[PDB]
């Protein structure tokens, strides 16, 4: 009596939901057909489980082949809708498909006729179902080599998924839906702007210009129409995203020699051009400005280096001015991008002074990233590399070269969209001589160093300043000799640094083909021809400008030991952790800090010298991301006081901040290590007086417990931390008011704004499954305790979000590595909710979390990272304040006013002259 | 035990709620079993949870639910004003994780706190929880060594100490006495010794702590109240009328023998056996004082049994059966078994 | 070797294995041997490599093989786990059906885990190791050139290609010394010489009659070129004293590739202009005899190799000797473990561990000083550390002589002892320095007695403190500079640690010396400090170590800019013998000779040597 | 293998030209030679004179060739434990030696 019900999917009938069927089918299939051969009175009426088990056997085969069509014909027959480009390109397949799908609907909608699936199946049904199947396939083969011509055409679909290769291939016609797939393509160019069309059904082609990951947009010149087929309008596009970089740097630098004598200040010169030409053409004025200096040394003007450093210092002051100062967060990066750029040229004229190099072409100079505007006209560009676009042809317009240590290379165009640039510091500078001089020779270049290293971000951000497409893969160990020839295949096409991350786990037999396959390559490059032959699909257009980076992790566990002949190819280069004071000192020149070098080193060397001197806890985090969010609270208060100088500011901050964490022993020397950095300088305490005034009243009205100086400190210091610091852990000893810290804050922001919700749970007591929720048996998802109470407090519930200035849910149980995993995040900054029904829940600005622990212990050094810590002392609270409250009885008379407890036992009435006695 | 009795009565009367500490022999739950059934079953509604280390916290909440009626809104509690107590046994035994803290444990802490309990069917239901007492009952150097400070901080602790002279002697010396008045006014002076006697045996085992001590292979060899509970039990088994008359040597021989059934069974190893054996007759030999050397007190060849008397047509009888005699019943026995 | 193994044994069923280093083919030699024993043009016989699809072919081949009974060679074996485990399947196959005589298969593959236990056992092994020597090394250096490119190139970028060969040869032979040579195993290969050689061919094809730059040359050899290998940066600077001292402008004129040579009398020169074959010729008669000196390493140091290598060969040999002598009256390892125990034991190790409470109970916490809080953190290092061996010690004293279970780290702990290897869970407490068990124990009673002179009177330091006897000396050393930062009136990030040598004993009386600090208890190495003159000379011959005198340790600012000092040597401290990622701190010593001789000799500082007195 | 050294033994007995007047001994030092010469061709330089230190040990610990030795001084020969006490040394001489 066993049912599969016909979902339409417009048009045909189909079997959903038959895996439940088809799971109970299996099940009576293992102990029904056991038991007959088995069983001794089975096997007397064997002639009967046996005739039943054949027919529960028979059931499968026919339920996994639809199964098997459906999918595959569901995926084909999306490849034929909607798209009469394709269908006409390949008439012999898509006639005898549309034959194969009209038959599957007719007999699917037969089958909602009959009853069981299988028995309807028999056996010449699953023959004929067979044949479909391979029919389809067939058909799916013919469309591999359609797109495998297609791959040949344009570079950015073989990096781009074969599902969404086929999705803009179905949609040619719809241009807005291609352009929404560019940005998985490119580094950005997300999207293109478009003018409203003539009728309001039709999609816009008219493409007035493009728009970054972020939302920067770049105006075309004039409009840039989508032409028919959809790698040919593409390529037209990816032509035509470098002509208007190219187009506009032309008036960039003339209006550059323009602004620095002129009137208007180089940081609003800045604001009016894109994050990249702005930082590129800085970097151009910048090696004309050396350029400049050198020449003028030469004549014999000490002073010529001197100015160089003066003026480039100057600059880097004004702007530092300017990200201080309230600005739109695109223009942040477009203006703190051009930050890290002008310290390192800073860094680098100092080291020229230092050092007294007086000579142009000494290695010094020869070692820089330099960038040239120049139309050389004893142009050598046509030797080095080979001349692609229109720009480098004319020799009649400037064009950008990019010149370090003997390889000289045209600045492509491509549009990165103000992803922000890595930090500059000396191992950068030496990694780039590295991997230009292994191009230089046309091999290979490979950076090899431990975790958290971040070496594929620098090679990217190489490739960045150059301006050619940098493009990442990760590999799992799934990646195949075809899959793999396909992205080299596709990168040799199309003018395309490849950047391999975590390429030590490679299958050593699929390794040795990859090392054969760019062998092919660099022996091409060598040769330097404009053809080259590959082992398979020969006839691939090679550019020279193509470059191969794979990342190699010593420490990794189950490393592959690379084959000597690949070893040979790739120039190895060392790689170390970044310098904490570099990165300290970017992130204070980002908060716009006019002594942020002498204060960076002076910083890092505090916290290098704090791990070791304090006792080893858990709760305080020394790392990267704790000092980023030290200096984040210490930014918005010198926005507050600009005039104010930088060194009392930042003693002030560091202390405070670093306080509520620190324990009572460390705090003594905690304290007087400081004065080591900032002897001279005294630090005044600053306590918000009318946030400590309502605290100690709201904790005498209704907490009925005593205001101890000591304690009304920590509520405060807890305050400030929830403003700043989303999720915040209230850390501190097994018996001691955590829970009282945190209660007197929600009653005095009641008293202060509006009432303010919260809902108390135990996330260890409670299943770390049932808490977060999970599936059952049955196909249907159950709302967590947590995940119920994110859908509850935004709204339908007792804590909405409709009159509440500030929610926050409190959660009192020991943190574990399994546990947060779920909830990481939530941690991190992005304010986002992950679960197993995959809900999307996003985290309110007026939402905090507050987790309650005695031990941090079973937490990861990461997870303390990731939140605003703070720690309350036991002796700091003491035991004085409950005593105190049970002798005036002021906290238990309370508590009986305003309960649901109602059965609660009567204290008795203390006299005064007991009182006395007692206490 | 009557100024814990006292402490307790404090403790009821108040929301606090009580925790034992103590070995597996100082009889803590009996102490605590007692009073619950000397409460009234109205003002005060006893039940008792124990805990084997398969009790997840869902578990606990199932036996909590049960216990608590339902009340008028979301709140839980007893109806007519009655508070209700939940005794916990073996607090620290339900397994411990990686991490070192046990999820039944930390449910308890959200209820004494927050008084909300979320039930696994319904989650967005508060169940709030209301007059429910807790009553703890922790056993050292038994699962989890030590529970969390901050639910042992809501318990006040309290601790029964291990046995005592004194203590052993007020305790079985009274059943002994009311028990062996019954079967003859003569051999009173004889439970005294006896008491003192099972006591000497089992304080000379404690002072040699590197002979039998708690360890991997000796998890059971913890001696406790209930081996001296069962060897005091066996002898109130011992009817007036066969006991009847002179109990200077019939006594003796009866304890010495159960006595050494609760002993001999604990200790694997034939050493351990021999050292006992020294202590035992040590201990008759200072409580007796003479005794005579002809025929040992304790011998492998005595045996006391209440199986024999039933195949000799004696009723409720339990005395020393020869070796030969054992045969001939066994033997007769055996041949109606099969 | 090769022509005699094959005719002699494995004829059939027994496939040959090679085991090959980089830089050696085993195929050119079994090649030359095949055609001489039978007729091989390259059809009857297949010397098929392994690569990814060509399993199938190697497949046929072995298959095809077996009933023609012509041999097969297969290469790369390595390359392909998956295979190898099929292979062996075929192999037992095989040697069941007994194809056709006179069959073989030969297999070669880089050394490797994860190969097949059955393959190996069933095949023959032949290992082919190139000849090891800085002659032999600087030869296979040139042979790897092709001779038809270097006659092409002119003189000038010839002799200089010579001179890049040698410093790769010379970091061969570091390789081969752990401390005083490298401190890090890197791999050098000669794809990364060659490399380096087609960058400076075009540095040279650019500048033409203009002079070329060393300058911007030497940069790359030392950053690019074997940077890539060098993490650590310790090593780097070495690196750049063999690069700095075989590149300079009076390289093209004859000129010794071996630094200094000032009395040694090798006179090992860079060759003059002349033919190509003259350029061998000569490398092999002038490097004739190879010693350590030629690298710039003393000889004492070559001594010091024997050693290592000595010692390494009995680690081995203990491990290798079976049975343990087959009984019989040797002590047992439990007992040798039983008999440390009662050393311990005897010792009353719960007395020397200190209550935290009583010594801060002393302290007042108003005059507490930056030195007492590193004591403060050091002596609770210690408490956690003797608390766990004596923990570890009395249960597994418990474990020997009473009834309980015996955990598997306790077993490894009784053999460790009779070993005499410092136990694992113990190394990872305190301090990384390897030594004796027997050694380590009257160090660490060492160590107490430095922290017990601590307890009794804690305000007043000692006169003389010993850097070698901390569980982080660069935590002391931070202190020494907080004392000062309070006392003067600078910022602390601004000083830095100046260590000078000082001529007094431990003798004086004089202590806590106002902007200073007293050292005793190191140790330098590849080198001798003598007190008279007050400077740093070359090592006696027979003396591997130079212990150093009472070390008095200033902190003063940084200068303003990067200032090289020719008097001014800075070499790096080590904890350890080893010096892998044990650098502390970089101390400065006065030496008449220039800096670049000692970077090259490797000469460092070292804490614990076992050449301390008492 | 066991199967493979079997057939190397079994080889080094067919090699032995001597025909029953000193056979015996002959075979011994022909198979320590053919089995050495077999291993040491698998072994790298380094290792090949840890494994002769071996072979000739293991034919003491067996007493096959007649030494003077004692069993408690080749395991201090094999592993040699520094002994701390005695501050008195000679200048020449290490105070590790
Ligand atoms: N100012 C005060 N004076 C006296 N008693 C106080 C004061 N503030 C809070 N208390 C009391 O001290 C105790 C603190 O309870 P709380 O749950 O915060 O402790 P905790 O050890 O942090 O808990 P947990 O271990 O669950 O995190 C309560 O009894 C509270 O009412
Ligand atoms: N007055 C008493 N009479 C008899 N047995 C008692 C008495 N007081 C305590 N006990 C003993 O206490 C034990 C039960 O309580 P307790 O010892 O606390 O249990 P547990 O060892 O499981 O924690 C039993 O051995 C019982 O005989
Ligand atoms: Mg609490
Ligand atoms: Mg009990």
């Amino acid at each position: 009596k066993q049912v599969f019900e016909f979902t339409e999917y417009k048009e045909t009938k189909t079997f959903a939901s038959l895996d439940n069927m088809m799971e109970v089918l299996d099940q009576h299939s293992l102990d029904l057909m056991g038991m007959k051969s088995q069983g001794k009175y089975v096997e007397f009426f064997y002639d009967r489980v046996e005739d039943w088990r054949e027919k529960l056997g028979r059931v499968d085969v026919v339920v996994n082949e639809w199964l098997k069509v459906q999918k595959n014909w569901k995926i084909l027959y999306n490849i034929f809708l909607l798209s009469e480009d394709i269908r006409m390109q390949l008439p012999e397949d898509t006639k005898v498909f549309e034959g194969v799908d009209k038959e599957f609907k007719d007999m699917m909608s037969e089958v909602s006729a009959n009853p069981s699936v299988v028995e309807a199946c028999t056996i010449e049904r699953r023959d004929v179902l067979v044949g479909w199947s391979q029919a389809i396939k067939k058909c799916e083969k013919a469309l591999n080599d359609y797109l495998e011509q297609k791959k040949k055409s344009f570079p950015r679909f073989y990096f781009l998924s074969n599902q969404s290769l086929l999705t803009i291939l179905s949609n040619g016609q719809n241009a807005p839906k291609v352009c929404e797939y560019l940005g998985d393509c490119f580094d950005g160019l997300k999207t293109l702007t478009f003018e409203p069309p003539a009728n309001p059904a039709e999609t816009s082609k008219v493409g007035i210009g493009m728009i970054s990951k972020d939302d920067e947009k770049v105006p075309f010149s004039s409009k840039f129409i989508c032409e028919g087929a959809v790698e040919h309008w593409l390529l037209n596009l990816e032509f035509r995203m470098r002509e208007t970089l190219q187009e506009i740097l032309e008036g960039a630098k003339n209006t550059a020699d323009l602004w620095d004598s002129g009137d208007k200040p180089r940081e609003e010169w800045v604001e009016g051009y894109n994050a990249q030409i702005a930082l590129l053409t800085t970097t151009i004025v910048w090696t004309e400005d050396v350029g400049r200096a050198f020449e003028d040394l030469a004549g014999g003007s000490e002073t010529a280096m001197k100015e160089c450093q003066k003026l480039i210092e100057v600059r880097l002051e004004n702007l530092i001015k300017k990200v201080r100062g309230d600005l739109h967060i695109l223009e942040r990066w477009k203006i703190i991008n051009i930050i890290t750029i002008d310290v390192h040229s800073r860094d680098v004229v100092e080291k020229f002074v230092i050092q007294k190099v007086s000579e142009a072409e000494s290695f010094a100079w020869l070692s820089q990233l330099k960038f040239y505007w120049e139309n050389k006209p004893d142009s050598d560009m046509h030797l080095r590399q080979t001349l692609r676009f229109p720009w480098e042809k004319d020799k009649n317009k400037n064009k950008c070269i990019i010149r370090i240590v003997d390889w000289f290379r045209f600045y492509s165009y491509e549009y990165i969209g103000n992803a922000i640039r890595l930090v500059i510091t000396p191992l950068t500078d030496r990694c780039y001589i590295t991997l230009t001089q292994a191009l230089n020779l046309t091999m290979g270049g490979a950076p090899a160093g431990p975790a958290g290293t971040g070496k594929t971000e620098t090679t990217k951000d190489l490739g960045r300043a150059i301006g050619i497409p940098v493009m990442v893969f990760n590999c799992s160990d799934q990646m195949n000799k075809d899959s793999m020839a396909q992205i080299f295949m596709g990168l040799s096409q199309s003018g395309a640094w490849g950047c391999f991350d975590e390429f030590n786990r490679i299958s050593i037999e699929v390794l040795s083909v990859v090392s054969t396959q760019v062998k092919c390559v660099l022996d091409a490059l060598k040769e330097k021809k404009t053809k080259f032959s590959f082992v398979e699909e020969g006839e691939i257009q090679l550019q020279d400008t193509v470059g191969f980076f794979i990342t190699m992790n010593p420490g990794y566990a189950g490393r592959t030991e690379l084959p000597e002949n690949l070893k040979a190819l790739f120039r190895s280069c060392a790689m170390v952790v970044p310098d904490l004071a570099l990165i300290c000192e970017n992130m204070l020149m980002s908060e716009g800090f006019t002594m942020a070098r002498v204060l960076s080193r002076k910083f890092v060397s505090l916290y290098m010298l704090s791990r070791e001197l304090l006792s080893k806890q858990k709760h305080y985090d020394w790392g990267l991301r704790a000092v980023k969010s030290v200096l984040r609270q210490a930014g918005k208060l010198k926005r507050g006081d600009p005039d104010m100088p930088e060194d009392p500011l930042l003693m002030r901050a560091l202390r405070d901040f670093n306080m509520p964490k620190i324990v009572t022993d460390d705090k003594v020397i905690f304290r007087r290590l400081i004065g080591d950095l900032f002897p001279k300088l005294d630090p005044p305490t600053k306590q918000n007086p009318e946030l400590k005034k309502i605290v100690q009243d709201t904790t005498k009205k209704d907490m009925g417990l005593v205001a101890e100086e000591l304690f009304v400190t920590k509520v405060v210091q807890l305050a400030e931390i929830l403003e700043v610091r989303h999720c915040c852990f209230v850390i501190g000893p097994p018996g001691s008011g955590k829970t009282c810290v945190w209660k007197t804050l929600i009653k005095s922001y009641i008293n202060s704004g509006e009432d303010a919700e919260y809902d108390t749970l135990n996330p260890k007591a409670v299943t770390s499954d049932e808490l977060f929720g999970a599936y059952t048996k049955t196909k249907e998802w159950k709302n967590g305790v947590i995940a119920v109470i994110m859908k509850n407090q935004v709204k339908n519930e007792e804590k909405y979000k409709a009159t509440h200035m500030h929610k926050w849910s409190v959660l009192d149980g020991d943190i574990d590595p399994e546990w947060i995993e779920s909830l990481n995040t939530v941690m991190d900054d992005n304010k986002v909710l992950t679960l197993v029904s995959n809900d999307r829940i996003f985290l309110t600005p007026q939402m905090r979390l507050i987790f309650e622990i005695s031990n941090l212990r079973n937490a990861t050094p990461a997870t303390v990272s990731r939140a605003g810590v703070l720690f309350i002392n036991e002796t700091d609270i003491g035991w004085m304040p409950y005593m105190n409250s049970w002798l005036e009885r002021s906290q238990i008379n309370i508590l009986k006013q305003q309960k649901e407890m109602a059965n609660m036992p009567e204290y008795p009435v203390i006299d005064d002259v007991a009182k006395s006695v007692f206490y | 035990t009557t100024r814990l009795r006292y402490m307790i009565d404090i403790h009821l009367q108040r929301r606090k709620p009580i925790l034992f500490i103590g070995s597996a022999g100082t009889g803590k739950t009996a102490v605590v079993r007692d009073y619950l059934n000397s409460t009234r079953p109205e003002q005060v509604s006893h039940k008792t949870i124990n805990f084997s280390s398969f009790t997840d916290s869902l578990a606990l909440q199932k036996n909590i639910e049960s216990m608590v009626e339902k009340k008028n809104g979301r709140n839980y509690g007893s109806a007519t004003n009655k508070v209700l107590i939940c005794f916990i046994d073996d607090f620290n035994m339900p397994y411990v994780d990686k991490y070192g803290t046990q999820s039944p444990i930390q449910l308890l802490r959200l209820i004494l706190d927050y008084g909300s309990i979320f039930n696994r069917e319904q989650l967005e239901e508060r169940k709030f929880l209301q007059d429910l007492l807790f009553f703890g009952c922790l056993n050292q150097k038994s699962g989890s060594f030590t529970v969390d400070l901050r639910l042992q901080r809501n318990f006040s602790v309290f601790s029964m100490y291990t046995p005592s002279s004194d203590v052993i002697k007020t305790i079985f010396g009274s059943i002994l006495n009311a028990h062996l008045s019954t079967i003859d006014d003569k051999a009173q002076k004889m439970a005294f010794k006896l008491v003192e006697a099972t006591y000497f045996t089992f304080d000379k085992i404690l002072k040699n702590t590197t002979a039998f001590a708690p360890s991997a292979k000796r998890f059971h060899y913890q001696f406790n109240f209930r081996e001296l509970a069962r060897v005091c039990e066996g002898i109130c088994r011992t009817t007036p009328g066969q006991y009847s008359g002179g109990d200077q040597g019939k006594l003796v021989r009866l304890w010495a023998h159960e006595m050494k059934r609760t002993f001999e069974d604990r200790f694997i190893a034939n050493e351990h056996v021999e050292f006992f054996r020294r202590y035992l007759t040590e201990a008759i030999s200072k409580c007796i004082g003479e005794f005579p050397e002809t025929e040992n007190p304790i011998a492998e060849p005595l045996i006391f049994t209440g199986f024999v008397a039933a195949h000799q047509g004696l009723d409720q009888q339990y005395t020393q059966c020869t070796i030969p005699v054992l045969k001939r019943v066994l033997d007769d026995k055996l041949e109606e078994y099969n | 070797i090769l022509e005699s193994v094959i005719n002699e044994d494995s004829e059939s069923t027994i496939p040959i294995f090679f085991i090959l280093s980089p830089g050696s083919d085993p195929v050119k030699e079994v090649e030359k041997i095949a055609k001489k024993k039978r007729i091989e043009p390259g059809k009857n016989f297949f010397n098929i490599a392994l690569g990814q699809g060509q399993d199938e072919i190697a497949r046929r081949r072995i298959e095809e093989g077996n009933k023609e009974g012509h041999w097969v060679m297969l290469q790369n074996i390595h390359l392909m786990p998956t295979w190898l485990i099929e292979l062996e399947k075929i192999l037992d196959s095989y040697s069941g059906e007994a194809g056709n005589s006179e069959f073989r298969l030969f297999l070669s593959a880089e050394p490797s885990t994860g190969i097949p236990i059955g393959i190996l056992d069933r095949s023959i092994k032949l290992t082919n190791e190139p000849p090891a020597g800085l002659k032999a090394n600087m030869k296979r250096a040139w042979t790897y050139f092709s001779k038809e490119e270097i006659e092409d190139k002119d003189p000038k970028i010839k002799s200089i290609l010579f001179a890049l060969c040698f410093f790769h040869s010379t970091l061969i032979e570091r390789r081969r010394f752990g401390p005083k040579g490298w401190n890090m195993s890197y791999p050098f290969n000669m794809g990364d010489l060659r490399d380096s050689y087609l960058v400076m061919n075009r540095y040279m094809e650019q500048n033409q009659g203009g002079k070329v730059p060393f300058n911007d040359l030497i940069y790359i050899f030392g950053e690019i070129m074997y940077g890539g290998h060098i993490v650590d940066d310790w090593d780097r600077r070495l690196c750049n004293s063999y690069l700095f001292n075989t590149m300079h402008e009076q390289l093209f004129d004859e000129l010794e590739l071996f630094p200094y040579i000032e009395g040694k009398g090798l006179s090992f020169k860079v060759p003059g202009q002349n033919p190509y074959e003259k350029y061998i010729e000569h490398i092999e008669t002038s490097l004739k005899q190879e010693t350590p000196l030629a690298y710039g390493l003393h000889p004492n140091a070559e001594i010091g190799f024997r050693t290592d290598q000595c010692k390494t060969l009995f680690n081995t040999l203990l491990e290798l000797m079976p049975k343990e002598q087959s009984r019989d009256i040797k002590s047992s390892n439990e007992m040798a473990s039983d008999l440390i125990k009662q050393l311990l034991e005897d010792s009353e190790l719960k007395n020397k561990i200190f209550n935290m409470e009583e010594i801060k109970n002393k302290i007042d916490a108003e005059n507490k000083g930056p030195y007492q809080n590193v004591f403060l953190q050091e002596i609770e290092y210690m408490n956690a550390l003797l608390s766990e061996i004596v923990k570890d010690l009395e249960e597994i004293g418990q474990g020997l002589s009473g009834l309980l279970t015996v955990s598997e780290n306790m077993e490894m702990i009784i053999e460790s002892i009779a070993l005499s290897r410092v136990p694992a869970s113990w190394q990872k407490l305190a301090y990384p320095s390897k030594r004796g068990l027997q050694s380590w124990l009257a160090n660490l009673f060492q160590r107490i007695e430095q922290l017990n002179i601590f307890r009794d009177d804690p305000y007043s330091i000692p006169r003389v403190v010993m850097i070698s006897r901390f569980f982080n000396p660069q935590s002391f050393l931070t202190a020494i500079m907080q004392v000062i930062s309070r006392a003067k009136a600078y910022e602390l990030n601004k000083l830095y640690i100046q260590t000078e040598i000082t001529k007094r004993s431990i003798e004086e009386i004089e202590g806590a010396a106002k902007e200073g600090a007293y050292v005793y208890g190191f140790i330098l190495e590849g080198a001798r400090w003598d007190y008279q003159l007050g400077q740093l000379e070359e090592s006696k011959p027979k003396e591997m170590f130079s212990v150093l005198p009472v070390t008095y340790c200033k902190a003063i600012p940084l200068p303003p800019e990067g200032k090289e000092d020719k008097s001014l040597y800075q070499c790096p401290v080590y904890k350890t013998e080893d010096r892998g990622n044990t650098y502390v701190f970089t101390a400065q010593l006065k030496t008449r000779f220039p800096p670049r001789k000692w970077i090259l000799a490797g000469v460092a500082i070292i804490m614990d040597v076992e050449g301390v007195s008492d | 293998s066991l199967e493979s050294f079997i057939t190397f033994f079994f080889k080094a007995i067919n090699r032995t030209t001597v025909r029953d007047e000193n056979r015996i001994p002959t075979l011994i030092l022909n198979i320590r030679q053919t089995i050495y010469q077999w291993i040491s061709r698998g072994l790298f330089e380094k290792h090949k004179l840890i494994f002769l230190t071996l072979i000739v040990f293991r034919l003491m610990q067996k007493k096959i060739i007649d030494v003077a030795y004692e069993v408690a001084e080749m395991d201090f020969l094999i592993k040699c434990p520094a002994r701390p006490g005695v501050e008195n040394t000679l200048d020449w001489l290490p105070n590790i030696s």
